[PDB]
């Protein structure tokens, strides 16, 4: 069997865009930090027995190319024999890395990993690397991208969500993610950023707006209205969906994702190598699951890739009592939250990505990580951390407390 | 190698300078065509320019025709199948390889475009480094092998990629196959200078050669895509100017297209994107293809069929009495100044006919030649005419509201209300007062003409002549044989289209034509559709990924729906004073029910679509409550194949009952007339070209025909021509 | 447990840089021909049951960017729910895809994955996604960033690999590729590319030069003496090696890798999977590992890695029957023969990258597929497969003939 567990979960604070306090810090640097943090946590743990190091990254270019796990091992002094592998599923790519490495401890062949994701927006921006899907005209004209706002939009026009409904989620997400941080939930996994002479750059999530209000929301514009109309990509998904007069758009800067830096890393190993380091296990991966859904609509992913894993797990959506979906945008929320029947006390009980921000390659592990302290702040005992994927993909994981 | 025992179409000439004149001149045709003859020749002529190198400093690309070059061999195109995609490749492969070598010779090569440069035509002056164009008119410069279900594989898209950039090339000159007048070639950069006549394009040519061998000595003869310092109009693809908006182009290309199963603008904009993204010759060989993938292609040999061959059987006589000569018209007579006739007073003044439009009130009269009017205004602010042509061609027109004023006229064209009884004395007052042997036609979408006909003294000169609203954008025209006409009355009248610039089609008298008949099962199966249940944006849908112009619930939303009873009332009253019983359309139940709830059309100001101020809105929502749409959610492709397959079935009762004489005929008159799908090649092309999950050709559409009826009803079912 | 078992493995020829045959073809076209080319072999296999595709990738950027496996799954009309995700650890990336997949079957999470690789080094240039190990200042001063080849050269110096030692090892590359071709070696598993017609476009590793001689090597030029001295990075892989008073430059063209475009896919399930799909397994993988060497001489790490999966197998190198590693430079493959003192009769027998081409990101799948062939062309019993990789990582996998 070899079960996988999470000894270690932990993540940077989230920096905006505009004029944000991580837009001075190398991608590379966030990584060192928190491995940096480990060191503090553990100085005495056996660094050999760490197998690899997998970071998820959507745009790995620049300053985030060549392969900055393998960077990041080395740059931080990590042993030679450490490895250090890049990947990329879109927004799943931190989770990815969190599924990978709890397989690879499964496979008996890994003993010890770090597992992750760092993506520094304000630096490289998404989009930076290209990609046949959209840049290419016979892969973009024979799948119908249609980029992800409109899907969203068409979401929330299928399903019936209106401008106060997706504007009512993001109001919530401002306040949990603000009462959360009041009351100290975070405190011991968001890891300040400091320069090189120990001086703070950054210690919360500088894109929430606590005081945001049902009225302030409302006065936002459509972000994807000039997107969809001048480049006909309404016509694109309605094309498909057919039986849709014309597309709601819904969706602004004010209930979408915001667009942050900032990294995460997760811990995972064995009973035995846990034991061997003297390390206390905080939860065990229970199961994971890729599936997916349509790749017009692009964001109806998590549904399918939730059930996947249950059925794997043996569990229903019952024997779960914290759902934590990324944020990034209202409308898919709502959806996963209608099809399988979400009581709304579990469903991100400490906010997301609307408030604190979205930083493609690391959120999956940010909100893994979010989930293994809630389970323990509450003492509950399941929790069940799932993304939507462009490309129409899903990713979905089980974790238990342990 | 330059080459793939034919004659030879290209003349040699070296002067004293060592400038080499290429007069194109195929001995076995009136113009220069891209055949077999064109291969070998150009080969020849290539290889004697790089073996004589030495002794040449210039060349001068000429012709001998009234055109300079027009396209490709269509006869050996419409014959590639899938398997001899080898046979297309090398072949396209071999005529770029040959202008590639004109193009890279280290010397000046001048383009001398007398008349229409098209197609391959246009490839080849792509291919020199300078063009010369005579201002003369009716030159036409473009590539227009997006129309044919081809595309531009002489270079076309690979040569203007590099001067224009992706965005431009495609958006302009590519995608929609432009023809340019001189002047437009000459703005937008497809040319680079201009000459009044054709006599000074060759010494214009010299001269050009001479003074870039004086002024750029080293860059002579060097394409600027051929210079390390080259920098591709608007980006390529890696840049990040052009890859932010490079995602857009094929969603707006998808929105231009709504959809429909059209592959060659999808393949050009492919072949410009990746031909722009590594070298010259690579992205030719790419272009070849993406070329071969086009003509291999069934929808590549409907366009080629209906827009080439069928076309050309109309335009040659095809549907004309084979034995008649020439009538002339020196007065037409228009009754009734509406949309209908203010138009046909416009056409037939356009091409310089004297028209006497009579309506009731001078004041409708003056209202009618307003029509013109407003386009001859329209026309002046564009710059497309000005000096004297509208002016003179508007004083043609000469509104009337006196039956009298239209003396010595011999040709009658009523436009008036579509009432039998209103036509028989509006023609009785007029019979008597035009000329003996005038032409008597009748605009009618539905009355037949043999009826109509009873209301005059000499029958033989009473005919149909069918325009289409609006009469200056439409081409058709459908003449309706009445049992009485003579066989003179339709000549005169096939020349008359034919001098109006319109195509004509010859149609024996039955009920709806052939038009409005078959465009009737059109509209039919659509309100067929939405009261069986399915949900009225996905009919619309179905009709715009069908590759009609128009979705249906909108079309029957512009013919008025009041129109539409009273065509079925008459249907009705046709069988059952017959004796046999009357099987209703179930749309007829729609109509009515629309009807009833005062929601008639467009025109009464709300039908299925709502609508303010002349602009239409959304579907009406009340529609999903009273049809309860949703309820029936078959798939799309059948939503498609039940409007398409309708008109080719009724397409093919009206070729067995003798209302149509020929598949050319109704391929064209479905396509102009109707709005069927081009990629079809019409509504009897898409019985032989259709392609399904069950084949390609008459059996797989009968197959797929049968399982429609066995699924929506037995007027599926295929006829036993057919089987 | 769950084994993993391989019941295909397929392969593109390897077009060349210059002039070469796939120059016209994009990095996403070599993949679906491959994935058509699977369909072919098993028209009824449930294609749902494939829960993820695993592509291995160094230069993710342009035609290569936007995670390349979910557009090849999309394009090639696999299910919607049969995931997609790029990885990157330089040149093992191909053969970590492998792992990788190998790993989640055992997991028990996930039952039938392909797993490959692609690189079009000829549209998208070796360094084209930057980097923060060269290209960041700070980063490359610390850990003393030396480009391979010179990496090479030091091997060769401090073993004592003279100029004639390397070329006789690219000579015998050479002569057992042209032999492998010639005997039909892998006619079962290169699949031509042809283009949208059907036509060919190349069915041979045309970057191969049978007819080289001894001779005609050792006018060659050493590659890397300009880049060696104009940049400094002696002096710095001697500031590292301080016993070492001068670098010999061996290393050419025709002794190290070619640059070629291709792409290579593995298929990979348990044994449920595949008798449920009607599937014979070819080979199993019997244990993976991933280990280290120092990262300023770059190309140690094979050794390490090998003796990690070796002691994981529980078996020794008399145990192998055949030596697999990538032919990046010629004296890392001496350097690892002379490590682990390798039988020259069981390394690389049917010839390697010097002579067919190494496309970064497939190779690693490439070279397993080779030994999947030549295990049951022999009727062998256990291989191993390695890679040297940027950064001083090393990976290393064993199959067993089924």
């Amino acid at each position: 069997s070899e079960e996988a567990f999470i000894y270690e979960a932990i993540r940077t604070p989230r920096g905006k865009q505009k004029n944000g306090s991580l837009h001075e810090v190398k991608p590379l640097s966030l990584v060192v930090g928190l491995i940096d943090e480990l060191r503090k946590r553990h100085p005495d743990l056996d660094e050999n027995l760490i197998s690899d190091v997998i970071l998820g990254c959507v745009s790995p270019v620049g300053d985030q190319g060549g392969d900055i796990a393998r960077a990041a091992v080395l740059a931080s002094g990590m042993p030679v024999t450490s490895g250090g592998v890049q990947l990329n599923r879109f927004a799943a790519s931190g989770l990815e890395a969190v599924n990978t490495a709890a397989q690879k401890v499964r496979s008996g062949w890994d003993d010890l990993v770090l597992a992750g994701g760092v993506e520094s927006m304000s630096r490289v921006p998404m989009g930076s690397d290209g990609g046949a899907m959209g840049l290419d005209p016979a892969t973009n004209y024979d799948v119908m991208f249609v980029p992800q706002s409109i899907g969203a939009d068409l979401i929330a026009t299928i399903e019936g969500f209106s401008r106060e409904d997706v504007d009512a989620y993001a109001l919530r997400s401002q306040q949990k993610a603000a009462e959360a941080w009041s009351g100290g939930y975070f405190a011991k996994s968001v890891v300040p950023v400091r320069d090189q002479n120990g001086l703070l750059i950054l210690d919360h999530d500088e894109h929430m707006r606590p005081d945001t209000t049902k009225e302030g929301l409302a006065k936002l514009k459509p972000a994807f209205e000039g997107l969809a109309a001048l480049g006909g990509f309404d016509d694109v998904a309605l094309q498909k969906y057919h039986w849709v007069e014309k597309i709601n758009h819904v969706h602004t800067g004010g209930n979408s994702s915001g667009i942050v830096d900032g990294a995460a890393l997760v811990m995972i190993g064995s009973a035995a190598a846990g034991k061997l380091q003297g390390l206390t296990p905080r939860a065990r991966i229970v199961a994971t699951a890729t599936s997916g859904a349509d790749p017009v609509i692009m964001l109806t992913g998590p549904t399918p890739a939730t059930r996947k894993v249950l059925d794997r797990a043996g569990l229903t959506v019952d024997d779960i009592d914290l759902f934590e979906l990324n944020e990034a945008f209202a409308s898919v929320v709502l959806k996963f939250q209608k099809d399988l029947n979400i009581p709304d006390e579990k469903l991100n009980v400490n906010g997301g990505a609307i408030a604190m921000g979205h930083p493609l390659g690391a959120t999956g592990a940010m909100i893994l990580g979010t989930m293994v302290d809630e389970l323990e702040r509450r003492n509950a005992r399941r929790a069940l951390i799932t993304l939507c994927i462009g490309g129409g993909m899903g990713v979905a994981t089980i974790i238990e407390r342990v | 190698s330059h080459h793939h025992m034919p004659d030879n179409t290209i003349q040699w000439d070296k002067d004293a300078d060592g400038i080499v004149t290429l007069t194109m001149d195929d001995p076995s045709g009136s113009t220069n065509v891209m055949n077999e003859a064109y291969i070998e020749s150009m080969g020849k002529a290539v290889d004697r320019l790089v073996a004589e190198k030495d002794s040449i400093t210039g060349v001068v690309v000429a012709s001998a025709k009234k055109t300079f070059f027009a396209g490709g061999d269509v006869k050996t195109m419409i014959q590639a199948r899938p398997e001899d995609a080898g046979d297309v490749f090398n072949t396209v492969e071999t005529i770029k390889r040959q202008l590639r070598t004109l193009e890279t010779l280290g010397k000046p090569v001048v383009a001398a475009i007398n008349g229409a440069a098209l197609g391959g035509g246009l490839e080849i002056a792509l291919a020199c480094h300078h063009r010369i164009a005579a201002d003369v008119k009716g030159s036409q410069l473009g590539l227009p092998e997006v129309t044919l279900g081809l595309l531009p594989g002489g270079g076309g898209v690979t040569r203007t990629v590099r001067m224009f950039g992706i965005q431009n090339a495609f958006v302009s000159v590519l995608a929609q196959g432009t023809r340019f007048k001189p002047a437009k070639a000459k703005e937008i950069g497809l040319v680079d200078e201009l000459v009044a006549t054709v006599e000074e394009l060759v010494p214009a040519a010299k001269a050009w050669i001479k003074e870039e061998l004086k002024a750029n000595p080293d860059g002579a003869g060097v394409q600027p895509w051929d210079k390390k310092g080259y920098k591709m109009p608007g980006g390529t693809p890696s840049s990040p100017g052009l890859a932010a908006i490079l995602p857009s182009f094929p969603s707006n290309l998808r929105k231009q297209l709504k959809g429909a199963p059209m592959p060659a603008p999808r393949a050009i904009l492919a072949a410009a994107v990746e031909g722009a993204q590594v070298d010259f010759d690579t992205a030719s060989r790419i272009e070849s293809r993406y070329f071969a993938s086009l003509v291999t292609g069934q929808v590549a040999k409907n366009m080629m069929q209906a827009f080439f061959f069928d076309l050309q059987a109309i335009n040659a006589g095809g549907s004309r009495p084979e034995g008649i000569g020439k009538t002339p018209i020196k007065r037409i007579g228009v009754l009734g100044a509406g949309m209908m006739g203010a138009g046909i007073a416009y056409v037939s003044a356009k091409a310089g006919y004297e028209v006497v439009l009579k309506d009731v009130s001078l004041e409708a009269a003056a209202k009618g030649k307003g029509y013109s009017e407003k386009l001859e205004a329209k026309a002046l602010e564009r710059g497309r005419t000005t000096q004297e042509r509208s002016d003179a061609l508007l004083a043609r027109i000469t509104p009337t509201a006196d039956a009298a004023d239209f003396k010595g006229v011999d040709f009658v064209i009523e436009a008036v209300f579509e009432n039998q009884e209103l036509k028989h004395k509006v023609f009785g007052e007029i019979e008597d007062i035009v000329e003996p042997n005038a032409i008597l036609g009748s605009n009618t979408s539905t009355l037949p003409i043999t009826g109509l006909a009873t209301g005059v003294k000499r029958q033989e000169d009473f005919i149909g002549i069918h325009f289409f609203s609006p009469v200056d954008k439409m081409p058709l025209v459908e003449i309706i044989k009445g049992e009485k006409t003579s066989d003179e009355a339709l000549a005169r009248v096939f020349d008359y289209t034919l001098a109006i610039g319109k195509t004509p089609i010859v149609v024996n008298d039955s009920r709806g034509f052939f038009t409005s008949r078959v465009i009737g099962t059109f509209v039919n199966e659509a309100l067929a559709m939405l009261g069986e249940g399915v949900e009225p944006a996905s009919i619309e849908q179905a009709g715009s990924q069908a590759g009609y112009p128009a979705p249906p619930l909108q079309l029957s939303d512009e013919l008025n729906l009041e129109l539409m009873h009273k065509i079925a009332v008459a249907t009705r009253k046709g069988v059952e004073d017959a004796g046999g019983t009357y099987q209703p359309h179930p749309a007829e139940a729609v109509v009515e029910k629309m009807i009833e709830l005062g929601r008639s059309g467009r025109l009464k100001g709300a039908g299925f679509y709502e609508y303010a101020d002349g602009k239409r809105s959304g579907l009406w929502p009340g529609l999903r409550e009273t049809f309860k749409s949703g309820s029936s959610q078959p798939p799309l492709q059948d939503m498609i194949d039940r409007m398409l397959f309708a008109e080719a079935l009724e397409t093919q009762k009206c070729l067995d009952e003798g209302v149509l004489t020929s598949t050319a005929d109704a391929n064209i008159g479905s396509i102009m007339g109707i709005g069927f799908p081009p990629w079809t090649g019409g509504s009897a092309q898409f019985i032989v070209g259709y392609s399904g999950p069950a084949g390609t050709g008459k059996a797989a559409f009968v197959a797929r025909a049968r399982e429609l009826a066995a699924a929506y009803g037995d007027r599926f079912l295929p006829p036993e021509s057919l089987l």
